[PDB]
């Protein structure tokens, strides 16, 4: 019952140790301390305040149960659908990429492939979420739909998508039509989409930034500062860096942020192998994600040196600073 | 970072990036309006279609070009093109990418600036450049010497060029290329009865002149041939699923080449311009200039074409000369292949435009950069 | 708060709400009056008789239709069956609700304007609008593309429409439909002898069309069938008891659609009208009709019609076309179902036509907005 | 002994004698046959109707054109037009007089072969000339420098000649034509509720677009004032005894020809046909081809449209040229008397294709002679 280890939280930090003990800290105040380590080792913290434990708020109780569990649900994580780099084939290179930003945000619906995925307006309409562009609810409807309320109805839908986006304009999308989603042609398709991955990470610079767009040099400067706090590798000298063996030192310096659950035994010294390198792509991205990295990047630049992606993890790095 | 490299013919749009081989895209420079009454809401709200939407959907639409004998007509409609193939085709933000842009030789000059101010203006790109198509095919040839014959869409002109230099004043141009035999094909192939008269019946038979006209080595044997026997006629399946069947215009077509009189112009044929070019020039460098001939363009893709400027030439030169014709299988792509060789040169990144350069010295700056 | 869709069928009225997939009312357009001495006091106070009363009643009773090849001849009957229609049958106060009307193309345009004002005077309807009856089939199959055939029973029309797009020039209408089929049934059961000659025996003959009827896949051999054999002859049962039995007037009946020679219409057959509106389309979208043929309406439920359809129109059709027609169960209620859909949908409701729009222009309004 | 000039038009047929200042017969180019059981013993026989009885007796008649666009689409009812224009309305042995035809620019070649095959064997004629009909529209205007617009039936074309030289290149024709104008007028009919469907009804609608019809010289001003007032409201009587009245349509079937867009065509007006034609031309000739505008044919006898031609051409010129339009009331035989005209002629005497020319080179003759 309630009463019994909910009221003072008692399992939830049983809960936590599972999915990361804090139940230990003896009292209220001590344990959502803890909690709040716990999530800063997790991410998943969304609306936390110490009223849940030291007052035992049923409310947030019942709530926070949902924020444990599907964020880490049996640790059923997609991307390990994509250590299958082509899980699916045909594809082009570019298509899996963008397909990878928009599961790294969230989007309800899961990812299957760019050409069934995002053929209706929820989807693009979840992208306008995250460029904080408001949307009227009322003119938004049903996923299943009838033979009556079927893809006319979605046509409503849609190209109130392109009249949307237009509402601001500025991105060019004029040549987009609100009838061809369901015609999905390709290129109109890579159109619509590209320069809305490109918007948000002109938004995430202007965000870590200082009232700007954010400058390469001082993110590698901010790097290494954080860095000097564990200078047990030198620092990261350049974007265009070839010796990628460099990404321990990134693990390093998020072991320096937080030393959690990490595997060094696994960590091998600078004269990596390729094996070493394929292994550290996908297990370097998995630990930024599960700290709460919004990881934009393909594994692949562990091994193919893309200058242009490697900012996403200074990101939550920043963040976190 | 890159260079963007696009070539605005009269048909056919081509672009990509410097460095590439062929162009990423290629596709008609078209605008299509409806032309009927929209009955079913929320289909109509389209009020445009620009590259190959355009061409499949013909059949309810009014077909533009926006360039016509190589001179821009419609200059909304073109930046309609250049926004789509900007953002669409390659999918690139222009402001980041220094570009550059063909045109053929004689024109008006104003052609040349308004685009300039379009890309600096409308695109506001980094930095730009401006070329006569004829001098990247040379480029694309891998020569320093030799005469360009250029037919695209619209437009047939020739350059000559010694050792890098060009001369102007033999440089002789041709308002005769490929859309003229198109409509005069539509004019012969009503003697069998087959019309077409609309905008979209017109890339039929440019369709059909793509696959079923060829040029003779001699135009009397061949008309002889033709009145004798069948041997020569062939079938054609049109879109709704009729069938036609030619078998003298497949010739009689690109003989307007060698004959323009047929459309009634009293201009001379491109052998016999070539010809007078090569006579314009000093009699020093002609030898080399008849060892040298290079064609580009689409027009230039006519069977047998080789073969018959190979004996006309022949037949006009001092016979003591040696008559070379090169024609690349590549000749469709030859100007915007130049062109990705010229843009990726390290010596050429001093010769670009730049914003600043354009800012004090306004669209005039093209005429003494260019 | 939720909007009304009438199809006022030549024969047939076909109403519901908005939402719905069927309309929810389906009774005849028929109004009907005594023709005997009414010996009963109190029970003749009743002057007319409109819906199934009418048809359940007709033993004393002459009928009317106000409705002829799909003209509204009569209004004040056609007032008897709106207010039947709304009060009656839908027990809905019209002032409430817009409503949503239909229409055969090519009719003469005072019909528009008189339903019109009747419904925003009579009526006062918040808002309304008259669409074609063959637009609302197309939207019913889900399609943007096709030929629609409508065949009700006043009129016959073709309309072609190419991505939400209709080409008026090659709209058909054809003034053959299933009243005429019912009157030729009427005349050749004179043959064997059968009189049929009052309004109410039309009614049982129509019965007998719709029950024992059908269209051969080739006329011939199935006059020769029927001449040799008697497998084809079924019989009918009269309403006082008797029996009358036909074998061959079940397909010469509906053949008519294929031959109006035979009621001395020099028109040609519905097959040979949909290819001739084919053949006026642009020849870019030809294929593309050939594979969307819509059949809609009543008269287009005799079995066989569709395989009919496709046999000549393959006949005519170049061969290598792939000819398609499509005949859902529900053609009955197609345009029906389509009109619910489009009234359902949030970008329609600008496109109504409001009473404010209607004390400015008058009932020429019609004109311009629909 | 002396030459017989047949003009066959689309529509009518012009038959006489050389150096006659008119057609001695002008008869429908139609054929009728009938459509009804016949039921009289001896009336039967008569399988097939050709002149003017084919018109009075329309009403049991199926009516066909063997004509079309300037096409003969028929031989065999071709072969009976021309039977009764020489053995009934002329009355002659065509094998006694040398003949002369006309046909239209832009035929296909196979219909001149065809009829020039005809007249040598069949009707066996000692000579005979086929004829441009614009070219004898200039020689009965007594010219020999302008351009002529001719517009009947079926066809619509220009002919662009200065000093007696043709510019070939220039020619510029329409398929639009009276015919279609007729249809129009059909289409439009049914607004007001009137029906025309049997090709005798055709007939009918030509009679009432011959009588009632003219050219706005502002169309959009016409409109309105049909819209305010009744003024242009005029009276027809059917052959029934019915009476109807147009006040709208009698201007909207002509514009036709200046808004081909009306029945669906993409194509421009005849004023900017003839514009283009124009500007095709050299620009020193341009002027005298401004000045002499000739008219020809029985489409071009509406009220209103030279003055309407004048005014587009107009607005289309420099402004520095003026713009004069000859339309002479002799329009509707413009082509005969030319054909008479030039029949007369000493120094044509030559031009004869002889029968022993053919004997020894077959139907192609016919392109090098003519
Ligand atoms: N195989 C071919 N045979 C004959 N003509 C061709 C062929 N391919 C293309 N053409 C013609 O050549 C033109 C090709 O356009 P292009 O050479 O790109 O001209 P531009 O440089 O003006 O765009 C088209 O007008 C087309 O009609
Ligand atoms: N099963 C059937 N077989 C043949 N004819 C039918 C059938 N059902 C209905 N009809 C005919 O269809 C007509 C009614 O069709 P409908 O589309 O409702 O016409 P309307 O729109 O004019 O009311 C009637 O004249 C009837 O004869
Ligand atoms: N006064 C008139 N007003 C309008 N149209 C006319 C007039 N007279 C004849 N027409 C039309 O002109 C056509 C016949 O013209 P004509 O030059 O004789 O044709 P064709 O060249 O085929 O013989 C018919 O379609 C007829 O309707
Ligand atoms: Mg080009
Ligand atoms: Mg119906
Ligand atoms: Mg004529």
């Amino acid at each position: 019952n309630f009463s019994a280890d909910i009221k003072d939280s008692k399992a939830y930090f049983h809960l936590l140790n599972q999915i990361a003990s804090g139940f230990n800290e003896t009292d209220d105040l001590k344990r959502a301390e803890s909690m709040l380590q716990q999530a800063d080792k997790l991410g998943c913290r969304q609306f936390v305040t110490p009223a849940d434990v030291v007052s035992g708020n049923p409310k947030l109780n019942l709530a926070f149960v949902a924020n444990l569990f599907n964020k880490y649900p049996a640790l059923t994580k997609p991307e390990n659908q994509d250590i299958d780099w082509t899980l699916l084939e045909g594809e082009t290179r570019e298509e899996r990429t963008f397909r990878n930003w928009m599961n790294s945000l969230g989007v309800n619906p899961h990812v299957n492939h760019l050409y069934a995925d995002l053929q209706d307006a929820l989807v693009i309409l979840q992208l306008y979420e995250r460029i904080k562009v408001p949307v009227d609810w009322s003119k938004v409807n049903k996923p299943p739909y009838p033979k009556l309320g079927a893809n006319m109805k979605k046509l409503e839908n849609c190209n109130y998508a392109v009249e949307l986006g237009k509402h601001p304009a500025k991105f060019s999308l004029v040549g987009i039509g609100g009838q061809d989603l369901n015609d999905g042609n390709q290129t109109l398709t890579l159109a619509l989409v590209w320069q809305l991955m490109r918007r948000y990470t002109l938004n995430v610079l202007e965000d870590l930034g200082d009232g700007q767009k954010a400058n390469d040099d001082i993110i590698v400067n901010w790097v290494n500062r954080t860095l000097s706090e564990a200078g047990k590798s030198t620092s990261i000298q350049s974007f265009k860096d070839k010796t990628i063996s460099s990404s321990l030192a990134v693990v390093d310096l998020i072991d320096a942020i937080q030393p959690g659950c990490i595997n060094y035994d696994l960590v091998k010294s600078g004269n990596l192998t390729e094996d070493d390198k394929h292994n550290n792509a996908k297990y370097a991205v998995s630990m930024a994600r599960r700290i709460g990295a919004r990881v934009y990047a393909l594994p692949e630049d562990l091994v193919e040196v893309k200058p242009k992606m490697v900012m996403t993890v200074f990101a939550c790095l920043m963040g976190r600073g | 970072t890159t260079a963007l490299v696009c070539d605005n013919g009269s048909g056919l749009v081509k672009a990509g990036f410097a460095g590439d081989d062929a162009p990423r895209a290629v596709f008609p420079s078209i605008v299509g309006r409806p032309r009927h009454q929209g009955v079913m809401v929320g289909m109509g709200q389209k009020d445009s279609y620009v590259g190959d939407e355009a061409q499949s959907k013909r059949g309810i639409l009014t077909l533009k070009y926006p360039i016509e004998h190589g001179i821009i007509t419609n200059w909304d409609d073109m930046e309609k093109i250049w926004h789509h193939t900007f953002y669409n085709e390659l999918r690139v933000a222009p402001e980041e990418h220094p570009t550059l842009l063909t045109e053929a030789p004689l024109n008006p000059k104003a052609n040349r600036e308004k685009m300039t101010q379009i890309m600096f203006e409308t695109f506001n790109v980094p930095a730009m450049y401006v070329a006569i198509q004829a001098v990247l095919s040379l480029y694309a040839s891998g020569r320093t010497t030799g005469i360009v014959l250029d037919s695209g869409d619209g437009v047939t002109h020739n350059v000559p060029i010694y050792e890098g230099y060009a001369l102007p004043h033999a440089i002789m141009r041709l308002d005769l290329a490929g859309r003229d035999l198109t409509d005069y094909l539509m004019k012969i192939l009503t003697e069998r009865g087959y019309s077409f008269v609309t905008t979209a019946e017109r890339e039929i038979v440019r369709d059909i002149k793509e696959k079923l006209c060829y040029v003779a080595l001699d135009f009397e044997n061949e008309m002889a041939t033709a009145a004798s026997s069948s041997s020569l006629e062939k079938s054609y399946e049109l879109p709704d699923g009729q069938v036609i069947t030619i078998g003298n215009e497949r010739f009689r077509c690109p003989e307007t080449l060698f004959q323009p009189s047929f459309i009634g112009m009293e201009s001379a044929g491109i052998h016999e311009t070539t010809y007078n070019s090569i006579m314009k020039c000093d009699i020093d460098i002609r030898k080399d200039l008849y060892a040298n001939n290079v064609m580009s363009g689409g027009t230039t893709m006519y069977p047998g074409i080789a073969d018959r400027m190979q004996k006309e030439i022949t037949a006009l030169a001092p016979s003591t000369m040696k008559i070379k014709i090169i024609a690349p299988p590549e000749r469709k792509y030859s100007v915007w292949i130049g062109g990705s060789i010229l843009a990726s040169l390290s010596t050429f990144q001093q010769m670009w435009i730049t914003k600043q350069e354009y800012d004090e010295a306004g669209p005039s700056i093209v005429h003494r950069k260019c």
